[PDB]
């Protein structure tokens, strides 16, 4: 089954789908050939949990249910430059305006 | 053009609401004017008694915006074979994001207010020109 | 896989296949691999690309097609990105 993501860290957002049954350290990978970075310089996040190389999409919570095409599931990802990882930073989209009173 | 054909031949079918929209089935009678059936509530069905060679479409019944029957836009009773009635399966179809922003809009402001939006002129009257099934028998015309 | 970026007016930028992209005659014309958007901010932006994953995944697929969601506060806007991009 496939799952639908947006792969984030700071003002870059990746869109792409993976299997279920497809690991952590695959999705490493395939930022791998987006960003050029391997997978030994990234950290895969779901919300605050590091996810752990070795295990399955679905393992850790990414199911096609709830990553959909029209609304995918976020995965966190953050950088070592050099000895240490950067922390986990996903700047935030804009806010909408106010709706107009027609709206309303 | 597009009228039923007056065959009298029953043909037994399911419409089938398998969309998240109040489905109003039409059909088109023997001189093409569109006769309005009762609604569908979201993913119900109904087994009803048509005709071979009628002419059928479906619309949100709030709307009017167009669904899709078997995956096309009008549906047509056949044959019933071995007795089973014919299954008319009713989704939405993919909207361009264009027209589903249209039907949010439409849904949010009263027509009225509709050139309050500060929008180009030509997104004013793509708002007001609202779905219509006489627009759609003209272009399926 | 051939991926393109979109960046938003806040700049915030979007990778997404090249395939999905080009469900945008605008976009195609844009790219003859990045494209700036200088009035479509991130909210909205984010949107499209939404809509190509659900548009390349639903489009002439026998699966029931849920509805496309768009939250009442980035429709005005939406709309005009769709009628600029032109899908
Ligand atoms: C209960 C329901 N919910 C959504 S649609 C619906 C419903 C209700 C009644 C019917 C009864 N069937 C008809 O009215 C069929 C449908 C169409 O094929 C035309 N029709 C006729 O019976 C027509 N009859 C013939 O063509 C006799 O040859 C007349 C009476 C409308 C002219 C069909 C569907």
């Amino acid at each position: 089954m496939d799952v639908f993501l947006m792969i984030r860290r700071h003002k870059t957002t990746i869109f792409t789908d993976a299997k279920e049954s497809s690991t952590v350290f695959e999705l490493k990978r395939i930022v791998e050939g987006i960003l050029k970075r391997p997978p030994d310089e990234q950290r895969l996040y779901k919300d605050d949990q590091l996810l752990d190389d070795g295990k399955t999409l679905g393992e850790c919570g990414f199911t096609s249910q709830t990553a959909r095409p029209q609304a995918p599931a976020t995965v966190g990802l953050a950088f070592r430059a050099d000895d240490t990882f950067e922390a986990l930073c996903i700047e935030p989209f804009s806010s909408p305006p106010e709706l107009p009173d027609v709206m309303k | 053009v597009l009228r039923s054909v007056n065959s009298r031949e029953p043909s037994q079918v399911i419409f089938c609401n398998r969309s998240p929209r109040v489905v109003l089935p039409v059909w088109l009678n023997f001189d093409g004017e569109p006769q309005p059936y009762p609604t569908l509530p979201p993913g119900t069905g109904r087994r009803i008694h048509s005709y071979r060679g009628h002419l059928w479409l479906f619309r949100d019944a709030g709307t009017h915006d167009g669904l899709l029957v078997n995956q096309t836009e009008l549906f047509v009773p056949s044959l019933n074979v071995d007795g089973q009635p014919i299954f008319a399966n009713i989704t939405l179809p993919v909207y361009t994001l264009k027209e589903r922003c249209l039907q949010v809009v439409r849904s949010l402001v009263k027509p009225e207010n509709y050139r309050r939006l500060d929008i180009v002129r030509s997104l004013y009257e793509d708002l007001e020109d609202h779905p219509n099934v006489q627009k759609d028998l003209e272009r399926l015309t | 896989m051939m991926y393109v970026k979109l960046i938003s007016s806040d700049g915030h930028e979007f990778i997404v296949k090249r395939e999905h992209a080009l469900t945008s005659g605008t976009i195609k014309a844009m790219l003859s691999n990045e494209v700036n958007f200088r009035e479509i901010p991130s909210h909205v932006l984010s949107k499209v690309c939404m809509y190509f994953t659900y548009k390349v995944r639903y489009t002439n697929s026998s699966t029931e097609i849920p509805e496309f969601p768009i939250a009442p506060e980035i429709a005005l806007e939406l709309l005009m990105a769709a009628n600029f991009l032109d899908c």
